[PDB]
């Protein structure tokens, strides 16, 4: 059991306001999406710019940690 | 999926133009490519002894290779045997051929990794993103029974199933097997597997640069100087009058 | 004579005689789910069902 | 005065003019390639198999 | 009008060919018809376009422009050669429409 | 293939230049050379670089306007 | 397959547009896809030659 | 008798043609790219044998064979970079050379022109065939949708194609015999590129002002030999910056995927210098159309020189007319780009908009602003 | 090779039909023996 660096600074960047304000156009459209079904709408989109804006953050510190 | 998500950039400690591959964390790459990969990719350009004088000695590259049985033959009744490998046996493959591979990874073929770097646009980090980056499909999307979801794959069914995690393996040299740690080591191998040259590339490059620096000028010299004639020069018409 | 010698020349560059025979498949209707297709390594060039 | 010397005893005879870009370049050669290597493997520091070499040549 | 008057002026220091001292005939291209001209041109005529272009030319060569105060102006640029050109092609034009 | 001397006929023409060796391998970098690169590219600019931001507008015009149609319009979800 | 605006097939070379009959509906592609002589034979079997 | 420099059947020659060749004092650096080029072709050949001598035109080795070549030939790898990229760095020249010759009008030599042409189409054609040779994803579906492109004649169409892929479809018989066509077709440059420079030597070199020079000349040595040593050092430096520093820049991966002529790839370009062609194809949205466009698009290239109306040789002293030519440029430079980009929304119009103004500046706008220009001369 | 010299297509057919020869991999990846085709050369005795 020990901590790998990712994992704790994916937590840390998901804080910066880029993430969470991405971070919650998605919760929304999950939300919407999830509950109605004989839809076509994706969350994907919603989801890069998510994982785009947060990775991003991930990358600028991460290596610092790894050896 | 007209839609895709691109990798960020990772600052590799041989990113830059003078930059050498980190020949540990190439052994590292190694080490999780021979005890996790080379269960499903294949490696054929590379050897053994190209590890010599890069990752490792060459008594322990003549040990690594003695670890597997090779296909050598005919004897002398004509039958093909196994026998204990040498510096100079490429690293095996895990099938006999594609069409068993496919069969054993349902129906998806893992593309031998020895330019699979140079292959993909972004390079050793797509090649990051895609191992850490696997999570779960958003609002709306299936992914097929078999294939796991992927945001950086395109089409984000990928079937290969995530490859690591921690402590999934414990280097030799007592480092934290976190999973990045290995994703950084592995993708960083490679990197190396992909242009062994790499290093040697860029020292040239560097004396490029500096010869390159010297003699151009030198030259604007000798061209101006000769030139000077015919730039200093000057006429003037006189007629008869 | 050079009407025939070009010829012979240049039929040299078209097809060999290695050139098969062609017309062989196995297929069976059922390992194809309704809505998906499928590559065939056919006579050279794919075959798609 | 150097440049005299030098134009004397080398750039004039055509002779020896090139006697010299070869004994020349000769010593230009083994330097250089000397600082460049030492450019090099300095600013990759510990990252080159002959900085590693150690850890596993048993002596 | 008056249009076509203080148009070809601009267009004139636009082309800009007086920056080197080139009259606007200096500047022409030499087909069959031009080199027939030129070599009508009286003696001196001639000699003095040589020296303005191998003059250009230096220039070219340098970089370099004339002073501005060397330039040739608009209406002080003599057509020394059109008059001649005119009537090579004159004649020219007779001997083709005549061999039929 | 001698073309030196058949060329043209000139008259009254002097010219004077010096030996390499007494003049200046490059001189006025400041009185004289830069001042003329800048003249130089002055005059030209105005004829290069106006098509050329010509293009790069609709470079990016086309570029921004191709990733905006990608992303999604939320009036044919909003039913 | 499984890409275009007719729910069947798009070439990346020049963007050629075909449906699910193979038919050519968009792009500078001319002619429909070629159809080859073959038949059925069983419940999920088939074959061609 | 006198000197043995004038007097020798050969000695003669390289003193005819590069020492006492009589240049206008005042050429300047894109008269340069002539030699280039020249230094370009006999370096590439030369990387061209070094590699012809490890790599085995056949399907079933001819991509491990390039790669061993890389990983176990001494040097070998360099070898590849330098002849890979000497491609682009020719191309590049040979773009220059020719826009060189557009704005000073140099195609008044007609003959010194047409062969450039030639040439041009040879290099083109040349490395189509390189480039398949390592028989990577690209190689193959390159060299399936080219050759496919004569298919687009009549009749003799799909016949003619058969020749070339020596098969029904591109395999070993192609590969092996482009080989040859590579291997052979270099020379052929160098041959015609004699061709070229002797017509050159008729009149001797053009220059930036458009007008005689005769009035003054200069002894291509050391004036102009000195002035290309330089030109070639300051143009060597990039193309090797890019071989020693970012080999792959200008280079698609999807080759380092060992053809399947099963699968074609997603995302397909072909090598930046075939873009702007790529692009106009492109635009027709007709098989033949595409093709025609494409063929004239640089078969356009044999007219330029009767398409001339200005009174005067150089743009030099034709603001409009230099206008109109960087409007050319830069227009060139969109379509290729555009080649860059799939065929989807703006991309297409914007593609067929670009090409349409290419054809029309070089067909409509050129001969007619520059009829204009000559009455405001009052010509 | 036969054809057109020595025997009729029929015949050349059924000759290379006497033979089993290796053709392979199939869809898991194994060699298996298959009727001659009039494409196959004549089968070596040995195998190497
Ligand atoms: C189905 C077949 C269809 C064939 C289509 C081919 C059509 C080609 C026909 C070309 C027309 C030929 C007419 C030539 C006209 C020139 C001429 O004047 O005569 C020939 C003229 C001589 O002048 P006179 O006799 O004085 O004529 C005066 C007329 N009042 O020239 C000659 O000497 C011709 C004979 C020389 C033949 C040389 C060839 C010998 C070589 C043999 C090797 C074999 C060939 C292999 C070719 C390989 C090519 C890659
Ligand atoms: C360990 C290293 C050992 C190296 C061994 C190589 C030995 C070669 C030395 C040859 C001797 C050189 C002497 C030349 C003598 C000629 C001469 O007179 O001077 C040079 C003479 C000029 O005349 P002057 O300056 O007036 O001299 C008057 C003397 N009183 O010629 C020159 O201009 C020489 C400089 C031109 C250099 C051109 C090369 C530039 C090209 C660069 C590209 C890079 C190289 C790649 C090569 C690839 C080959 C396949
Ligand atoms: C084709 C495929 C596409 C490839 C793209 C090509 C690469 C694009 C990079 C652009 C090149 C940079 C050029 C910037 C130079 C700016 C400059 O100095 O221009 C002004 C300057 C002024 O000179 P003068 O009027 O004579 O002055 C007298 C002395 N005082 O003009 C020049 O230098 C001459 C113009 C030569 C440049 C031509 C290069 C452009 C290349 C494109 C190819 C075009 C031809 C068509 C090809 C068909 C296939
Ligand atoms: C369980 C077998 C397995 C193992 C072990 C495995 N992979 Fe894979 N890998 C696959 C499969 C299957 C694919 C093909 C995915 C597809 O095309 O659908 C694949 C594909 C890949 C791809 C990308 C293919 C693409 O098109 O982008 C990379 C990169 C890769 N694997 C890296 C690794 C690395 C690194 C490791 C070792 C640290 C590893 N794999 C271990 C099965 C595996
Ligand atoms: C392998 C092909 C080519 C090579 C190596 C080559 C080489 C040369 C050389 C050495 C020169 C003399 C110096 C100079 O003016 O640059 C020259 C001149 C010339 N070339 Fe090329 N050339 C090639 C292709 C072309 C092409 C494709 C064109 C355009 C269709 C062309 C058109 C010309 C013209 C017009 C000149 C006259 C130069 C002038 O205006 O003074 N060349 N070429
Ligand atoms: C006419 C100038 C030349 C041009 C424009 C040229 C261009 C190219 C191109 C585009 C490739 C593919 C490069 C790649 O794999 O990325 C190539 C490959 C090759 N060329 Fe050339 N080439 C030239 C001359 C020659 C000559 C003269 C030879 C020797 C006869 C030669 C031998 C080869 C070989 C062996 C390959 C295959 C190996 C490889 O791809 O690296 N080439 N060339
Ligand atoms: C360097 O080689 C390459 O770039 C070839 N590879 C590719 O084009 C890879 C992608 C293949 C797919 C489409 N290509 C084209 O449509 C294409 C069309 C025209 C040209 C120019 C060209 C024409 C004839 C001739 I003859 C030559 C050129 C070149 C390419
Ligand atoms: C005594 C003669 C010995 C010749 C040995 C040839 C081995 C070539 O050794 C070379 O040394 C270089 C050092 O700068 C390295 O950069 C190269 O990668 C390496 O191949
Ligand atoms: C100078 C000598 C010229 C030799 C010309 C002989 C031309 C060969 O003629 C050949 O004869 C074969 C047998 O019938 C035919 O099958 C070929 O199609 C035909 O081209
Ligand atoms: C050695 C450099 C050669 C450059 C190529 C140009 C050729 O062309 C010229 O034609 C004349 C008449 O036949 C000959 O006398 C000249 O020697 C020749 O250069
Ligand atoms: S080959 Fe299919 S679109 Fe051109």
């Amino acid at each position: 059991e020990l901590v790998d660096p990712l994992t704790t600074i994916r937590e840390h960047c998901e804080q910066t306001e880029k993430c969470v304000k991405a971070r919650e156009r998605l919760e929304l459209c999950d939300a919407r999406v999830s509950s109605r079904s004989h839809t076509e709408e994706q969350c994907t989109e919603e989801l890069f710019d998510f994982l785009h804006a947060r990775d991003h953050c991930v990358a600028h510190k991460l290596f610092n940690k790894l050896k | 999926g007209e839609l895709e998500l691109h990798p960020p950039a990772f600052p590799w400690s041989h990113g830059g133009p003078l930059s050498a591959l980190d020949h540990s964390s190439v052994r590292r790459g190694f080490q999780v490519y021979k005890q996790v990969c080379s269960a499903c990719h294949s490696m054929d350009y590379v050897a053994f002894r190209n590890l010599i004088g890069v990752t490792h000695t060459e008594a322990e590259a003549k040990a690594l290779a003695e670890e597997v049985e090779v296909q050598d033959g005919p004897d002398e009744n004509g039958e093909l045997f196994m026998r204990p490998g040498k510096i100079s046996d490429y690293f095996p493959k895990p099938y006999p051929n594609p069409e068993a591979a496919r069969a054993a990874n349902n129906g998806a073929l893992p593309p031998d990794l020895s330019y699979i770097v140079n292959a993909r646009h972004g390079g050793e980090d797509y090649v990051f993103s895609l191992l850490t980056g696997y999570c779960d499909p958003p609002a709306g999307v299936v992914v097929r029974e078999g294939l796991h979801y992927n945001p950086y794959f395109p089409g984000q069914a990928i079937g290969m199933a995530p490859p690591i995690y921690n402590e999934i393996l414990e280097y030799d040299d007592g480092t934290p097997a976190t999973m990045s740690q290995i994703a950084k080591d592995v993708c960083t191998f490679l990197r190396w597997a992909a242009e062994p040259e790499h290093d040697q590339r860029k020292r040239m490059g560097l004396k490029m640069l500096l010869i390159s620096a010297l003699l151009t000028s030198l030259l604007y010299y000798m061209k101006r100087h000769k030139w000077s004639v015919l730039k200093s020069r000057k006429m003037a018409y006189r007629p008869p009058k | 004579a050079a009407k025939n010698v070009v010829t012979q020349f240049i039929s040299s560059l078209s097809a060999s005689a290695d050139v098969l025979a062609l017309s062989k498949i196995e297929i069976k209707l059922s390992d194809i789910p309704e809505g998906k297709n499928v590559a065939f390594k056919w006579r050279g060039k794919p075959l798609f069902v | 005065a150097l440049l005299r010397q030098a134009y004397s005893a080398l750039f004039r005879r055509t002779s020896t003019f090139a006697l010299t870009v070869v004994l020349g370049a000769v010593l230009f050669e083994r330097a250089f390639d000397q600082g460049a290597d030492a450019i090099f493997e300095h600013l990759n520091e510990g990252k080159l198999w002959k900085h590693i070499k150690h850890k596993y040549e048993a002596s | 009008g008056r249009l076509m008057d203080r148009i070809r002026k601009w267009y004139y220091n636009a082309a800009g060919f007086n920056k080197y001292g080139l009259m606007r005939d200096d500047t022409l291209y030499e087909d069959d018809d031009v080199k027939e001209a030129l070599k009508r041109l009286p003696k001196d005529l001639y000699n003095e376009r040589m020296f303005r272009i191998k003059r250009a030319l230096d220039l070219s060569l340098k970089h370099r422009i004339l002073p501005k105060e060397q330039w040739v102006k608009y209406e002080e640029d003599k057509p020394y050669l059109e008059p001649y050109l005119k009537e090579v092609i004159r004649e020219r034009l007779e001997r083709e429409a005549w061999n039929k | 293939g001698i073309h030196f001397g058949n060329l043209a006929r000139v008259r009254h023409i002097i010219t004077y230049s010096l030996s390499p060796f007494e003049q200046r391998a490059i001189p006025n970098i400041f009185s004289d050379a830069l001042p003329n690169v800048w003249r130089r590219f002055s005059s030209q600019v105005f004829k290069v670089a106006p098509p050329f931001l010509g293009a790069y507008l609709l470079y990016s015009w086309g570029t921004q306007e191709f990733e905006r149609l990608k992303r999604k319009n939320p009036a044919d979800y909003e039913n | 397959a499984n890409s275009g605006d007719f729910g069947g097939y798009y070439c990346p070379c020049h963007g050629s547009h075909y449906d699910a009959s193979g038919r050519i509906r968009k792009g500078p592609a001319p002619y429909n896809l070629e159809v080859p002589t073959y038949q059925f034979v069983g419940d999920d079997l088939v074959v061609v030659g | 008798a006198p000197n043995i420099r004038k007097s020798h059947p050969l000695l003669k020659m390289i003193n005819n043609s590069l020492i006492d060749l009589p240049a206008p004092s005042n050429i300047s650096a894109w008269w340069n790219f002539g030699s280039l080029l020249a230094v370009c072709l006999m370096t590439q050949i030369l990387t061209g044998l070094l590699l012809a001598m490890h790599y085995t035109a056949d399907t079933s080795l001819a991509f491990s064979s390039v790669a061993h070549t890389c990983r176990n030939v001494q040097y070998g790898w360099l070898i590849r970079n330098l002849h890979a990229n000497g491609a682009s760095f020719f191309f590049i020249c040979i773009f220059l050379h020719i826009g060189r010759g557009l704005y000073y009008g140099s195609y008044l030599y007609k003959e010194t022109w047409n062969t450039g042409v030639i040439l041009l189409l040879t290099l083109m054609a040349t490395a189509f065939v390189g480039y398949v040779l390592p028989w990577g994803q690209m190689s193959f579906w390159g060299a399936t949708v080219i050759t496919n492109l004569f298919s687009a004649i009549p009749y003799i169409g799909h016949t003619l194609v058969e020749w070339a892929w020596g098969g029904f479809s591109v395999d070993n018989p192609t590969l092996t015999r482009f080989f040859a066509l590579h291997f052979l077709l270099p020379f052929a440059i160098a041959g015609i590129t004699i061709i070229h420079l002797t017509f050159l030597h008729e009149s001797g070199s053009n220059n930036p002002l458009g007008i005689s020079s005769d009035s003054d000349k200069i002894p291509f040595h050391p004036y102009y030999s000195f002035k290309d040593i330089l030109g070639l050092t300051l143009m060597l430096t990039p193309f090797l910056t890019l071989a020693l520093f970012s080999p792959n820049l200008l280079g698609d991966p999807e080759n380092f995927t060992p053809a399947n002529p099963l699968v074609t790839p997603p995302h397909i370009k072909p090598e930046w210098y075939f873009l702007f062609a790529y692009a106009i194809l492109r635009s027709i949205p007709n098989k033949l159309g595409g093709v025609l466009a494409l063929a004239a698009s640089v078969l356009i290239l044999f007219l330029i020189p009767f398409l001339h109306k200005s009174k005067q040789r150089t743009m030099t002293f034709r603001p409009l007319s230099q206008t109109l030519f960087w409007l050319l440029v830069a227009n060139l430079l969109i379509l290729t780009w555009i080649g860059s980009q799939p065929v989807e929304h703006p991309f297409i119009i914007i593609g067929q908009m670009a090409s349409l103004s290419y054809f029309t500046i070089l067909l409509i706008l050129f001969p007619t602003i520059g009829t204009l220009e000559n009455k405001m001369l009052n010509y």
